[PDB]
DNA sequence: TAATTCCCCCCCTTCGGTGCTTTGCACCGAAGGGGGGG
């Protein structure tokens, strides 16, 4: 290709590699011996000799079509030496992304990296050593003329030389849409089939102008294409057929694997949840070890797999539509949501299901959901959507309202479905006239991991109870739950606790640890509750 | 040129292009067309390893886009403020000056060549709707806006430009920070304007601040006819916490008011000694604390609190418990729903005093989940440059102790 | 051990660093696994 080479440099102060070819099966050998052929033939690699010092591992793996070989080097130490770049992929473009086009073609680049110049001064880095037969002559030297694959340059330059040779026709044909990924190239347009062809036959000579050949193989002409790991159709799209393993057995990566394949799906397919799957990763230290189902697990893939076996399908945006996103709850602090432009036509379906902090409640939960919704919708439309989310208007504004950061939610409205997002309990503005009133101390030292917990009455009771292994926080925390547990339905609590305060202030329904957890049982169980906190042990 | 050349011991920005919407990435491609058509900006690959965010913001009442390069890290890197003379040593006039008009002059600097081997450190990526391509990246020919040493190599043409103007109205306080002139006098607002367009005039042929009415917020203790044990127990708290920034607080009567287990309810009668004690506190806390000067040397640190009806607290120190100032900024609701907004309205105001007061901007402790600001922030942001900030995640143990 | 590569996005888990202080506890980012793309 004429496309001019991007200057590369190793890190100061650094040499090429070193390291010594490992041996390799004599079907490795033949491929390489083959494709090595092949390339210096081409030009793509030149023979060395001795004057070059370097050395590099090569191997091949088989593509995904099959009976024909990638030839990848181990370039693991030259990647190392070698200067940083910045990647100009931000991200992967998606099918719901895409507006409605008349006509669509998908064209791949036939041997693109190879394709690519590769900058002179930095080629004898690239020194290679296909082995011998067997064994016995010393193996043919090689140096890369063209980008390699295995080095952590190739992909941004490919990239960039790809975007500077597309510019001139894009340039020239601002109604052609070319969604470029890497070498991948999507080409819609709204012209009839003869004329999007046409352009199409131009674009590829063009191509090849700049030495890159766009083989029949991978060329697609007709619905549905496969594209990105999805098949697109001239109204709708899917994902790639997903194959759930369906073992007796599990180990851990066996989970892993099915959970990443969840993700995946989840993407299209609505309801989909990972969580009790999730949890049987927790723990566990070697991927080949057996993990029984624990019937949480059971019945989550059991539902997952419901889901999977109906068919569904996204449809493409339409600019002149409003984007709608809608969040149910599904407990566990799970969501889904699905965005879409008209009733029961999804764009795209998600899932939110990170548990951030120690303690949290649904509100909080659905502000992260919303957030991250409005960030992936800022990538995929270029916009954010107007929300339907389970929770009262009233509820949102008494907890913004109260609440000691600042939330917020964009343009949204509510939506009656029965798992509504609410607030399980409310702290008291002022003290309950009338409630009896509990001072609460708990105290621990740092040597013996022991303490004590207990409260004083106004009217007199009392009482204190020992712990062990608890810290002084554990112990303010008992301390209170003790006065939620002797108490009425109405209570004045006064903590010397400014950790317990915090925690309950922020009125979680969920923690990770089980104390709060009772505590928030408690709190939800009571009709009244007033905290105030007092400085330290100057008065009660 | 200027050699411009980066702290020792640092390498470089290398901060990720965060995603945009549709309509800023539409007026970033078009102001960046434009840019490299009249050679400000340059295309460049990826061999280039610096990165540093780039956005676009409408600012007040103007349909024009502008866009800002987040050039923070750069910023904190670079100490060319000293090899080019940095902005002249802080008027300390212009905080007690009546008319201070901020005047954007950034677009001066689009005149000036940067240095050739600083010019990869300004690299720049503007995203793709959906990652239809590759982002595409640039990089600055001229000075750019932004950064700290655009205003430092500018200088000398600043002030040749402002000379004839400098001399001609001797009692006009003009300062630069970053691609803004702060220009305070105390005449009329008529002759301000007036006289501002003047200046606006000879800039082109080479927003009012009140400083005035900036008031401290001092903390005041509740007035009542009747305490009950919850409220001695809150003045009690408040005054322990406000004995860290006023020694000689004395609560030896009211914490022995309170003792003895008793309901919050309970009203309990204060005795003289009690009584002359929380006077004396008042009128302690009535005084503004002595012993507190700004460092050059040390940073700002601005905190904000949420006080919930649209309200605001915020303190700018440089040590805990040493209050350089205190404020509130108060949004009085009127159709305003929006916290992120609001809070953001907050900064850019405490910034504009911070660096009307001192010269700098403080680092913000911002009261707000980091998501959500990194999310929103953009939206309503209308100034040129970006402060430094960090989110605290833990309730503010002043609570309403700053009211 | 046995197979050894690169780049991008995502999720879920683990672990170490940071900050405030009640030297424990909460939060966050990077790296490991997985999914997907080329
Ligand atoms: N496993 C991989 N390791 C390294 N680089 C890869 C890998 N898969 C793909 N790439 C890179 C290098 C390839 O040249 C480029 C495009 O991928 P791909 O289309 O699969 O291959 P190709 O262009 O070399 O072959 P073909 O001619 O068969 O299309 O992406």
């Amino acid at each position: 290709s004429p496309i001019e080479t991007v200057p590369v440099k190793l890190k100061p102060g650094m040499d090429g590699p070193k390291v010594k070819q490992w041996p390799l099966t004599e079907e490795k050998i033949k491929a390489l011996v083959e494709i090595c052929t092949e390339m210096e033939k081409e030009g793509k690699i030149s023979k060395i000799g001795p004057e070059n010092p370097y050395n590099t591992p090569v191997f091949a793996i088989k593509k995904k079509d099959s009976t024909k070989w990638r030839k990848l080097v181990d370039f693991r130490e030259l990647n190392k030496r070698t200067q940083d770049f910045w990647e100009v992929q931000l991200g992967i473009p998606h099918p719901a992304g895409l507006k409605k086009k008349k006509s669509v073609t998908v064209l791949d680049v036939g041997d693109a990296y190879f394709s690519v110049p590769l900058d002179e001064d930095f080629r004898k880095y690239t020194a290679f050593t296909i082995p011998s037969i067997n064994n016995e002559t010393p193996g043919i030297r090689y140096q890369y003329n063209v980008l390699p694959q295995g080095w952590k340059g190739s992909p941004a330059i490919f990239q960039s030389s790809m975007t500077k040779i597309l510019e001139p026709f894009k340039k020239q044909n601002p109604d052609i849409v070319i969604y470029q990924y890497m070498d991948d190239l999507y080409v819609g347009s709204d012209l009839e089939i003869g004329q999007h062809r046409t352009k199409i036959e131009e674009l590829r000579q063009h191509l090849l102008r700049w030495g890159l050949t766009t083989p029949d193989k991978k060329h697609q002409k007709e619905p549905p294409f496969l594209w990105m790991g999805y098949e697109l159709h001239p109204d709708k799209w899917t994902v790639q057929p997903i194959v759930l393993p369906e073992k007796d057995s599990w180990t851990v990566n066996d989970i892993q694997k099915l959970v990443g394949k969840l993700n995946w799906a989840s993407q299209i397919y609505p309801g989909i949840k990972v969580r009790q799957l999730s949890k049987l990763l927790r723990g566990t230290k070697a991927l080949t070890e057996v993990i029984p189902l624990t019937e949480e697990a059971e019945l989550e893939l059991a539902e997952n797999r419901e889901i999977l076996k109906e068919p569904v399908h996204g449809v493409y945006y339409d600019p002149s539509k409003d984007l709608i996103a809608e969040i149910q709850k599904q407990g566990q602090g799970q969501w889904t949501y699905q965005i879409y432009q008209e009733p029961f036509k999804n764009l795209k379906t998600g899932k939110y299901a990170r548990m951030r902090g120690a303690h949290t409640n649904d509100v909080k939960q659905l502000t992260e959901a919303v957030q991250k919704i409005t960030t992936e919708s800022i990538v995929i439309w270029g916009k954010t959507p107007k929300f339907k989310l389970p929770i009262q208007k009233e509820t949102w504004e008494t907890w913004w309202t109260e609440y000691w950061q600042a939330t917020w939610i964009p343009e949204w409205e509510f939506v009656n479905t029965p798992p509504l997002v609410k607030l399980w309990y409310q702290l008291e503005k002022e003290p309950i006239v009338g409630a009896e009133t509990f001072y609460v101390d708990g105290a621990a030292n740092r040597e013996t991991k022991l303490g004590k917990a207990g409260y004083v009455t106004n009217k007199g009771r009392q009482k204190v109870v020992p712990l062990t292994n608890t810290t002084n926080q554990k112990t303010e925390l008992q301390a209170i739950y003790l006065a939620l547990q002797d108490s009425g339905l109405e209570v004045n609590i006064v903590t010397n606790s400014q950790y317990a305060l915090g925690i309950i202030q922020a009125q979680p329904d969920k923690s990770e640890s089980e104390l709060v957890n009772q505590i928030i049982e408690q709190l939800i169980k009571k009709e009244k509750v007033y905290l105030a906190w007092v400085p330290a042990h100057k008065g009660i | 040129t200027v050699p411009v050349k980066l702290k020792p011991g640092m390498d470089g920005p290398k901060v990720k292009q965060w995603p945009l919407t549709e309509e800023k990435i539409k007026a970033l491609v078009e102001i960046c067309t434009e840019m490299e058509k009249e050679g400000k900006i340059s295309k460049i690959g990826p061999e280039n390893p610096y990165n540093t965010p780039v956005f676009a913001i409408k600012k007040k009442d103007s349909t024009k886009w502008r866009k800002l390069v987040d050039f923070r890290e750069l910023n904190k890197r670079t100490q060319d403020f000293w090899e080019v003379q940095l902005g002249i040593p802080h008027p300390a006039g212009l905080k007690k000056k009546k008319s201070v008009t901020v005047l954007d002059v950034g677009d001066a600097y689009f005149s000036v060549p940067l240095d050739e081997d600083f010019r990869k450190y300004t690299a720049f990526t503007i995203p793709s709707i959906n990652n239809e391509t590759p982002g595409i990246r640039y990089q600055y020919n001229v000075l750019p806006q932004g950064w700290k040493g655009s205003p430092a190599i500018f200088q000398s043409s600043m002030t040749k430009i402002l000379e004839p103007f400098k001399k001609q109205n001797p009692d006009i306080v003009i300062y630069q920070y970053m691609d803004d002139l702060y220009v305070g006098s105390d005449l009329e607002i008529g002759q301000h304007r007036t006289k501002i367009e003047e200046l606006r005039q000879h800039l082109l042929r080479w927003y009012e601040l009140h400083p005035d009415k900036w008031t401290v917020q001092p903390i005041v203790l509740p007035e009542k006819d009747s305490w009950t044990v919850n409220d001695i127990q809150k003045l009690v708290g408040k005054l322990n916490w406000a004995s860290q920034i006023y020694p000689g607080i004395k609560v030896r009567q009211l914490c022995k008011l309170l003792r003895g287990t008793k309901a919050l309810t309970e009203v309990i009668p204060l005795t003289e000694e009690a009584e002359l004690e929380l006077a004396e506190n008042r009128e302690i806390l009535k005084e503004p604390v002595h012993g507190v000067y700004y460092d050059p040397s040390k940073d700002l640190i601005a905190e904000i609190q949420k006080q919930g009806q649209g309200q605001w607290t915020y303190q700018i120190y440089q040590e805990p418990f040493k209050n350089l100032k205190t404020g509130k900024y108060a949004r009085m609701r009127g159709a305003h729903t929006n916290d992120v907004k609001q809070l953001t309205e907050a900064v850019q105001k405490i910034t504009t005093e911070s660096i009307v007061i001192w010269g700098k901007t403080p680092k913000f402790k911002l009261p707000i989940q980091k998501e959500t600001w990194e999310t929103w922030w953009t939206e309503y942001w209308q100034a040129t440059w970006i402060p430094e900030w960090e989110f605290v995640n833990t309730p503010p143990l002043v609570k309403l102790w700053y009211q």
